[PDB]
DNA sequence: TCCAATATGTGATATAATATAGAT
DNA sequence: ATCACATATTGGA
């Protein structure tokens, strides 16, 4: 309607106040709204990358996004002086500090990883806080610990830069799929952190899964890694079964309850309501006693060292420091009792933080900045991929290969634009490398930049003029090898079709790359790639026999959440529409046998399991009984309570 | 290409809708798809 | 180094985010929003609101042998003391009750029960929002809705006129607003409250015969009955917004009527009580209780958030007068224009406490033949320290941190949602308009930030947005229509 | 005679390519014969029939399973408006009960 | 949620396989098992010993006939070994008025000092 | 052949052993064996020794008083309007205490009571029935006059009525569905009606409203059973009678597979291992000469990491099975033909990390799906007869388009294969 | 070439419309296909050449255009001699005429549809359930096209 | 006097993965 | 809360 008439193009000139998420998308002017919405969702679906790189083609609004998002870095807002450092573990310690200006006392804790939810989290770069010792000084702006997304100069990058080409690789790119080289797969690796809790009571005992005959360890130490994908296993102890089951405590038995997780331990916390003396007696829980004494000694240290600070009347302590001191003092205090879910628990409860590096796998989704979703179809050797063997760029290989069929139909031209600009940037860098004069190099660079974005050209002129000759040489060399930054702001300052036309007509030498064994000359160029959360491990499920509901029908269990099982074991539902589609086969008897043996009837299920367990493995023929199904029994009872009874005519 | 389907249809009518001729149609589809993949990787396709 | 140039370019960027908007969650204080909910209980004459303040959190642990227990799950919370005073039959008791409330962590999060919960801004209309054949103002508990009905009334000369009769649907009954105003002030006092004592009159048939032809030429006459009639000035009838009042008045009068019955306030109170219940003996008491409840529909927070002149914000009757006299203009307003909308944070967190208080006070008001002090005590009998936290979590008012990455600016900090307490949005289809985008959203709300699971219900605020300072977090300092 | 033509014309307007035999089956299942016997079609003139909507067809039909397992269980079991007690016709879906 | 069925079916089928092996190994008929089971009541120490012998192979089933078949098989296989008293213990029946043997300090200390 | 809805008379079904006398479910901090959660009658939640099926039904005996059958109540409401005022009892009194209602504004039939209603049911039915609109309902009532009034109320198994006796620090908690309350209510009422001698004349105000409230509670019980347990997606009818949660099921992502037949797919390690676990245990028990539990131990060790022996067993099973270790693959929603396909496993993937079903590209159009990562459901088919029965969902049977009797283009070349063939031939 | 801020608003509004449409159709399609499938699940077929259906009872259809003629393939119709004869889709002589055809709706067999009323397609589709084929063939293109 | 329109009220019913927890 | 379905009054004819 005419309401949109209020929108005046002159009012929003040189303005980006209407853009929000789209600010991270270069050439947002050219992308369609659907792909932009997909990008906004992808930014949430993104995962932290171990080898995060600043974008080659950027909007310069990215570092602002990184700064104002507070979950990745920690900044000591005031000037501080390190009062003390106390170690809980080698991976986790605590720093007590004091504001030099205000005089208040505050606290800063470190850890190797931070967990967000489920199996999602990230590793930390704790080198700045680890360099700090007692009586050192923290400035007003200092990154005590940072994520891998931020580099040394606080530049923020949510993904990697990968050399891409639009190619049809043996029809492995049908619809939208990506084939990626192993070297590029290394750059697309992420972190996986899990907080798994194993609860032990007086009935159950741990098993010597880790160690030898002299050393009894039921769980890995802090530095150790997980073996056989089992954090621990527990056996219920009863005097009747103790004579035979307790012997060979080192090996697993069918009665044991195992707990599955994979990675490296980084923090273990044990809460024990058992008397410490009884643990001293028990050999199987000796490691638990050792870690309990470690936590108690750390709390004793913090009490002894911060009593003067907390209990000094003419002193100010932050609420965080006060709560920390109070919790540690409660833990060292006598008659302390721990409750889980508002219930006093028997035995103890152990919480493990486990960190691993998970790489790129088939079925994992990686996308660009323009809604170009893709599923990794094949991870191939980097040699068995398009290689160019003509010209100066010989030996260059494509890191990823994308589907070229419907690039125009997806209404996302910015993908092609970024690829083209990085492709011509390759030629600019090569021309710079061939020249032997630094002035010639900066002249070529300023020419290309002025052709793309003029403001970046002015800023680079200022930056180069300010640099020392050695610093300028380092700048030039790293630009030649690593790549040149090009700025394509989302809405104003982007490079359009006519600007690219001018660029292509000026640089007459630039032409399509001729690759080995490929008739069509194609273009390879760096584009930005981010990794999405959806993965083959996310929704994988495999159930044969699992826990049955109270009604005798299969149902899901919380075992996968509690890390008691490796895969989901979640039952699929056969919908009513699925029944209709299956009814195409007029063998309703076979469909009813399927549903009865798999779910409705217990006798048919037991018969099926027995036939598959004993008999001929290669030829399986089953005979099923005609006993009424449990679903029919429940129906009969419900209708009986209604006062109606279905009877066959 | 549009006529290919017709051929297949006539095939189904020529051999009396035999199960074997249906198996052969599926085999032809698989082989033609493999050769299509070969043509696509050797003769590249690109948008720019 | 390339990193140096990237940092330099980033620092030299002209366009910058509004830091104050990013840390606006720090600006909101719990006591300011908590005071009106506590004041709601002053409906009961015995209850007096002493006040609420945060109890000191500087308490330090001491070595004890008391066998105290601590949960494995860690929760960072604050404690709020609420102080009331209740006096019954010259016996006064001072009541103090403490409630736990989430404490802000990292300037944008709460930690409760070992889980990361992040608060979310809710988008809601400021006041007098438009719905099909109705204008609605949302109070703390009971929303006041005014519904319009197209009616036809024939002139004494025989020429029919089409007008609009408006009525309130409060307490599950369609009652004309003039009935409420008649019960409060009487028909004469109602005409004087609207300043219409010179414009409208009621007279006898013989008096009508005595009137000259020039007065009939300058007035419009509608005979209520054959015996009694009503006269309204022509200049008043020329305006349709004024025709609304005349149509409501015509709908109020009945065929069986008397001049002294019109002069009787008790007749209006009885008609109201009859609207709500059919028991003739208690109709007066029913109408009196209804008028009391109508007085209590308005809340002070609603008074403050309303942008109208304070003269119209004195009491509920002033608000109804302002709405009715400007009904035609207020009805013709955009529901999605951001100037007519606002964002709120801590307000929806305190709503369960308000619901509990309202239940208790409804119990005390409806109590019959029992000790008032006892029921007043029952109001604050089961108020527990963990009530607010448990109700916040279980009612899923707070959103769990499902973040997958380190970027929190766009997934948590700037997230706005239409769903929530007092939701103007629902999964029903007719609400489709709310899911769409409006031109006034430009420069203030993200255009492509919607969620695929529930389109339009969720989005993200633009970082460059600046809310007017000291404007109650409204998008605009002044509404869409300025009543020129 | 006119609903089949309307169906075909609307199918052409929509571009949906489905053969009219399947559409004729779809329309046939909606209609209910007042005699409820197919043999009356062998007679000289068309028998008495009434065409229903898709929801009313199985609810007003004579099959118990496809009606109970579909929609409006409450009104079927409580009231005889659908003549549910008189239904005796069989169905493959009966085996699922 | 109740316990899963599959693993219990595995264990039960293992028990059945073991009793079939026992029947085929010694050419046992129903009459020989009847001779071994004639007027035999369930004994707690006997089921404990049977659990001990097959503790590595499976878990004991609830049906008494299966336990008695396993008893005869254990008796034969133990008789093949030099063990002698335990098969005879399995064959006889325990008394209802079970009397625990008083602690023998000499015997207990002799066993404690024993190398085995 | 066919199914007929039939009224049932509880008088023949009633068993005195399944009689509930205690309305209060808890007794001495444990569930009462005479309550609605009776373990002796209904069974035990987690005990195999109780051995009580879900088919067990319990009874509440309201003798010697009778009640309207709730299921028929609605019908009666149409035949006799304002039946609620008739069954309810109300009387007024003077200061002296004489009944003073005088029946000025109420019909003589109203407010008589449920016992008077049963005594005067026939004449009242003749009074209020309208033939024009309710002749069929009146005939149905005549045919089933015996089922109209009943004295015993059934209550279904406690395993369907969830009841958990959870323990809390401040206090113990009992979690139950609302239906239980209603049941208990009924019991309480009948007890308070039966403890007083029925032969001795008592005040009607103390007894008749109790009967009316009992009728209301029974009506609500029936209504709640229909509106909660037996209707909708949540209802047992749609959820588990037609559909069901299926054992031996898997959920996998899809990825393109090349150089293989169209009906042959590549299956990951973990999914095939768990789905075909019992057959693999059989094969291991036969090969290694060990009992089945030790074979389960070996499978448990092989499911953790890739074991060459286990993969050799898997490929042996894939090669030597008669039907070919086939399965059914479906993409939700199954709103089109070809959504479910009867396919064959031809390869077991050798990488534990790779967990993607390798499906052929030509199969995408029939499934109406793309490589967007959405999970497809896999249901393995074991029985050979079932294999020959579900082979009608094989790609060969869908090669012929059922609309035209021609070749189905959904199984023809996709757009990329079309580009390749076009480059080759044109 | 680029875009303007007003054009960007229009584009984002269109994208929101698309998402809303997808969300609502996700709910509608299942309901429609469920109703039609539940009704047509019990359609059957029998191997009887002639069901005795009256020739006058064979309903009529108007060959208005070419698509209407395309709908009927492997379909019978009565010539002017009075004998049932197959319909050839290629012949244009039938256009502009109204033809009475043996139809499934006029089948007189209660056990199932005869070979005449279904057509020559019977032998092709006798392996699968007929009503399910029909409901799927109607419901897939309609929802996808919407 | 009747009636059709308006109005009120009754009733079925609803996607897709998913963070939990009322005195002595 | 959307769609259906059914009564209850009431202004209208
Ligand atoms: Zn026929």
């Amino acid at each position: 309607m005419d309401d949109i008439s209020v929108i005046k193009n002159e009012d929003y000139e040189g303005s980006h106040r209407f853009l929000a998420e789209e600010l991270l998308m270069p050439n947002a002017n050219k992308t369609d709204g659907n792909r932009s919405t997909m990008f906004c969702s992808h930014l949430a679906q993104a995962v932290t990358l171990q080898k995060a790189e600043p974008p080659l083609v950027y909007t310069n609004f990215e570092n602002q996004v990184g700064k104002y998002s507070t979950a990745g870095y920690r900044k000591a807002n005031s000037n501080y002086k390190v009062i003390e450092k106390i170690y809980k573990n080698d991976y986790n310690y605590v720093l007590i500090v004091q504001d030099q200006e205000t005089g208040e006392y505050t606290l800063f804790e470190r850890a190797e990883c931070e967990f967000l939810t489920e199996h999602y989290g990230f590793q930390w770069d704790n080198d700045k806080i680890d360099s700090l010792k007692k009586d050192d000084t923290i400035e007003k702006d200092t990154v005590l610990y940072k994520n891998t997304c931020y580099d040394e100069n606080m530049n923020f990058g949510y993904g990697v830069n990968l050399n891409a080409a639009y190619f049809s690789y043996k029809n492995e790119t049908l619809e939208d799929a990506i084939v990626i080289s192993e070297s590029a797969a290394k750059k697309l690796g992420t972190f996986s952190v899990n907080k798994v809790k194993v609860s032990v009571n007086t009935n159950d005992i741990l098993l010597n899964l880790y160690g030898d005959n002299e050393n009894y360890k039921g769980f890995p130490d802090i530095g150790e890694h997980i073996k056989n994908q089992i954090i621990a296993s527990r056996r219920r102890f009863d005097y009747n079964t103790a004579l035979y089951e307790l012997k060979n405590l080192n090996e697993m038995r069918d009665s044991d309850t195992p707990f599955f997780a994979d990675g490296k331990i980084v923090d273990i916390e044990i809460f024990s309501n058992v008397p410490e003396e009884e643990l001293k007696v028990q050999k199987y829980n000796e490691q638990v006693l050792y870690y309990i004494n470690k936590q108690k000694e750390f709390s004793n240290n913090v009490y002894q060292k911060l009593k003067k600070i907390v209990e000094g009347k003419d002193n100010n302590v932050s609420d965080k420091l006060l709560h920390f001191y109070n919790n540690c003092k409660m833990r060292i205090d006598e008659n302390i009792s721990y409750t889980y879910q508002n219930s006093k628990f028997s035995g103890f409860i152990m919480e493990f933080t486990i960190l691993e590096e998970e790489p790129l796998n088939k079925g994992s989704k990686i996308t660009g900045r323009y809604g170009n979703k893709g599923v990794i179809s094949k991870i191939l050797p980097d040699d068995q991929m398009p290689t160019v063997a003509e010209g100066r760029f010989k030996g260059l290989k494509a890191d990823i290969c994308l589907n070229p069929l419907g690039v125009f139909n997806r209404l996302n031209p910015s993908q092609l634009i970024e690829q083209e600009l990085n492709w011509i940037a390759k030629f600019i860098r090569k021309d710079m490398e061939e020249a032997g004069s630094n002035e010639e190099k900066v002249s070529i660079l300023l020419d290309f930049l002025n052709r793309v974005n003029k403001e970046e050209t002015e800023l680079m002129e200022e930056f180069i003029n300010s640099l020392n000759k050695t610093e300028l040489e380092e700048f030039l060399n790293d630009i030649i090898e690593n790549g040149i930054p090009i700025c394509q702001k989302p809405f104003f300052g982007n490079i359009g079709l006519d600007e690219l036309w001018e660029l292509y007509n000026h640089y007459d030498h630039i032409d399509y790359f001729k690759c080995e064994g490929i008739s069509t000359p194609l273009i390879i160029g760096e584009i930005y790639m981010v990794r999405l959360k959806h993965e083959p491990h996310s929704k994988f499920s495999a159930r044969s026999t699992s826990f049955m509901n109270l009604r005798g029908l299969p149902a899901k269990s919380k075992n996968f959440k509690e890390h008691k099982d490796l895969y989901s074991k979640t039952p699929v539902r056969i919908g009513n529409m699925e029944i209709s589609n299956l009814s195409l086969t007029n063998e309703m008897g076979s469909i009813m046998d399927m549903l009865n043996s798999y779910s409705n009837n217990e006798t048919n299920r037991r018969e099926l399991i027995m036939q598959l367990l004993t008999g001929n493995p290669f030829d399986t023929n089953i005979d099923l009984s005609d006993v009424e199904s449990g679903t029919s029994k429940i129906l009969k009872s419900l209708f009986t309570c209604l006062g109606l009874s279905i009877d066959d005519v | 290409l549009k006529e290919y389907q017709n051929y297949y249809t006539t095939l189904l009518e020529h051999f009396g809708y035999s199960n074997e001729i249906k198996s052969i149609i599926k085999d032809v589809i698989s082989e033609l798809a493999i050769f299509s993949g070969d043509i696509n990787v050797t003769f590249g396709n690109t948008v720019s | 180094m390339i990193s140096n140039f990237r940092k330099f370019h980033g620092n030299k960027n002209q366009e910058k985010f509004n830091e104050n908007l990013i840390l606006n969650k720090e600006n909101e204080s719990i006591l300011n929003y908590l005071d009106p909910i506590c004041k709601t209980l002053e409906i009961i004459p015995e209850i007096t609101y002493l006040g609420s303040s945060v109890e000191p959190i500087n308490k330090v642990y001491k070595f004890n042998k008391e066998e105290k227990t601590s949960d494995i799950e860690r929760s960072e919370l604050q404690l709020i003391k609420m102080s009331f005073l209740i006096e019954k039959d010259d016996k006064k008791e001072e009541i103090n009750k403490f409630i736990y409330f989430p404490k802000l962590i990292d300037s944008q999060y709460f930690i409760i029960n070992g889980n990361r919960y992040y608060p979310i801004y809710q988008l809601l209309d400021s006041g007098t929002y438009r719905t099909n054949k109705a204008l609605t103002l949302k109070t703390l508990l009971m929303p006041i809705v005014l519904r319009e009905k197209k009616e036809t009334f024939d002139d004494i000369n025989g020429e029919t006129h089409t007008m609009l009769n408006v009525d309130l649907d409060l307490f599950k009954s369609k009652v004309p607003f003039l009935i409420y105003f008649f019960s409060k002030f009487g028909f004469e006092g109602t005409l004087e409250y609207f300043g219409l004592q010179d414009l409208i009159h009621v007279l006898m048939k013989e008096d009508l015969d005595q009137l000259d032809e020039d007065e009939i030429n300058d007035n419009v006459i509608f005979m209520i009955t054959k015996n009694i009639s009503l006269v309204v000035d022509k200049n008043f009838f020329s305006n349709k917004n004024n025709q609304i009042i005349i149509a409501t008045l015509l709908n109020c009068f009945n065929t069986r009527i008397k001049i002294d019955k019109i002069y009787e306030k008790d007749y209006w109170v009885k008609k109201l009580g009859g609207y709500f219940t059919t028991n003739n003996s208690n109709k007066q008491e029913k109408g009196e209780g209804i008028i009391l409840s109508f007085e209590r529909i308005l809340d002070e927070w609603t008074k403050k958030i309303l942008r109208t002149e304070e003269k119209n914000k004195e009491d509920i009757y002033s608000v109804v007068r302002w709405m009715i006299n400007n009904y035609l203009a207020l009805v013709k307003q955009d529901n999605m224009n951001l100037a007519n909308k606002r964002i709120r944070l801590y307000e929806y967190l305190l709503h369960p406490l308000l619901i509990k208080f309202s239940k208790g006070t409804y119990r005390v008001l409806n109590n019959r033949n029992s000790n008032k002090f006892e029921k007043i005590k029952t109001i604050f009998s089961n108020i527990q320290e963990g009530f607010l936290v448990k109700k916040i979590i279980n009612n899923e008012l707070l959103r769990y941190d499902n973040s997958v990455n380190s970027i929190s600016l766009f997934t948590l900090i700037l997230r706005y949602t239409q769903s929530g307490p007092q939701s103007p949005f629902s999964s029903n289809s007719t609400n489709n308009k709310l899911r769409g985008l409006h031109p006034s959203y430009l420069g203030r709300l993200g255009l492509t930030s919607t969620s695929a699971g529930d389109p339009g219900a969720s989005g993200s605020l633009t970082p460059f947005l600046e809310l007017p300072e000291n404007s109650y977090m409204h998008f605009t300092e002044e509404p869409e229509i300025n009543l020129n | 005679n006119e609903v089949v033509n309307y169906f075909i014309y609307l199918l052409n307007e929509s571009g949906i390519n489905i053969q009219s035999v399947h559409s004729e089956l779809i329309i046939r299942e909606m209609m209910k014969l007042d005699d409820s016997d197919r043999t009356q079609f062998k007679n000289d003139k068309m028998p008495d029939y009434e065409i229903f909507r898709i929801t009313d067809a199985n609810l007003k039909g004579d099959s118990l399973s496809r009606s109970l397992l579909f929609e409006q269980v409450k009104k079927q079991l409580t009231t005889l408006d659908y003549d549910t007690f008189n239904k005796t016709k069989s169905s493959i879906l009966d085996k699922l009960l | 949620l109740r316990n899963d069925q599959g693993n219990s079916i595995i264990n039960e089928c293992s028990i059945k396989q073991e009793i079939a092996k026992i029947k085929k190994k010694y050419n046992v008929t129903d009459e020989v098992m009847k001779e071994f089971i004639n007027g035999r009541e369930l004994n707690s120490i006997q089921i404990y010993l049977v659990k001990i012998y097959y503790s590595n192979k499976f878990k004991v089933n609830s049906n008494k006939n299966d336990i008695f078949y396993l008893l005869y098989g254990m008796t034969r296989e133990l008789g093949e070994m030099n063990f002698s008293i335990i098969p005879e213990i399995l064959s006889c029946a325990i008394a209802p008025n079970v009397r625990k043997m008083n602690n023998r300090k000499k015997l207990v200390d002799k066993i404690i000092h024993s190398d085995k | 052949m066919g199914k007929k809805l039939s009224l049932i008379d509880f008088n023949e079904i009633y068993n005195e052993e399944n009689l509930i006398t205690r309305a209060n479910p808890i007794e001495n901090h444990e569930f009462s064996d005479d309550g609605i959660y009776s373990e002796r009658i209904f069974g035990s939640y987690n005990e195999d020794d109780d051995d009580k099926d879900i088919d067990t039904i319990g009874w509440i005996n309201i003798e010697p008083y009778y009640i309207i059958n709730p299921i028929l109540f609605t019908i009666i409401k149409k035949c006799i309007p304002s039946i609620n005022k008739i069954i309810n009892y109300q009387q007024s009194i003077d200061q002296n205490g004489e009944n003073i209602d005088l029946t000025e504004e109420i019909g003589e039939d109203d407010y008589i009571g449920l016992v008077k209603f049963k005594d005067n049911f026939d004449d009242l039915l003749e009074k209020y029935t309208d033939k024009k609109k309710y002749q069929k309902e009146y005939d149905f009532l005549i045919e089933n006059h015996d089922k109209i009034f009943i004295n015993k109320l059934p209550v279904f198994s406690h395993k369907l009525r969830p009841a958990t006796l959870l323990t809390g620090s401040k206090g113990k908690v009992l979690a139950f569905d609302e239906i239980n309350n209603y049941y208990n209510f009924v019991i309480e009422y009948i007890n308070q009606i039966n403890e007083g001698v029925v032969s001795d004349d008592s005040i009607d105000l103390l007894l008749l409203p109790l009967l009316y409230n009992m009728q209301f509670y029974a009506n609500n019980i029936l209504t709640r059973i229909i509106s909660e347990y037996l209707r909708g997606k949540k209802g047992f009818l749609r959820k588990n009678i037609m559909g069901s949660r299926i054992n031996f099921s898997a959920r996998n992502v899809i990825t393109p597979l090349i150089g293989h037949p169209i009906d042959e797919v590549a299956m990951p390690y973990k999914t095939f291992a768990e789905l075909y676990k019992f057959q693999l245990i059989n094969l291991i028990s036969k090969v290694k000469g060990i009992n089945y539990n030790e074979a389960l131990k070996f499978w448990e060790k092989g499911i953790l990491g890739f074991n060459q022996e286990l993969y050799n067993y898997m490929e042996e099973l894939i090669t030597k099975t008669k039907g070919g270790c086939t399965f059914l693959l479906n993409r939700n929603p199954t709103i089109s033909i070809g959504s479910i396909l009867y396919l064959k496993i031809g390869l077991i993937k050798k990488d534990y990390k790779d967990l993607t079903l390798g499906i052929s590209n030509n199969l995408l159009s029939a499934l109406s799906g793309d490589y967007d990562g959405d999970v497809l459901n896999i249901i393995p088919v074991f029985d050979n007869k079932m294999k020959e029965h579900f082979s009608l969902l094989s790609p060969q049977n869908f090669l012929v388009d059922r609309n035209n009797g021609r070749f189905n283009g959904d199984f023809d070349l996709q757009k990329d294969q079309i580009l390749g063939i076009f480059i080759l031939n044109n | 070439r680029g875009l303007d801020v007003r054009s960007f608003y229009i584009n984002a509004l269109g994208a929101r419309k698309a998402l809303i449409t997808n969300y609502q159709q996700v709910r509608n399609s299942g309901y429609l296909t469920r109703k039609i499938s539940m009704l047509l699940m019990d359609t059957k077929l029998i191997d009887l050449d002639d069901c005795g259906s009256h020739e006058n009872n064979y309903l009529s259809i108007n060959v208005e255009n070419k698509d209407v003629l395309k709908r009927f393939s492997k379909r019978s119709y009565l010539n002017n001699n009075g004998e049932l004869v197959e319909i050839d889709i290629n012949d244009e002589s039938l256009i502009g005429q109204v033809i009475k055809i043996p139809s499934p709706t006029t089948c007189a067999s209660n056990e199932g549809v005869c070979r005449k009323c279904y057509g020559k397609l019977f032998d092709i589709n006798k392996d699968l359930n007929i009503g399910m084929i029909a409901v799927l063939l109607l419901t897939d293109p309609l929802t996808q096209r919407l």
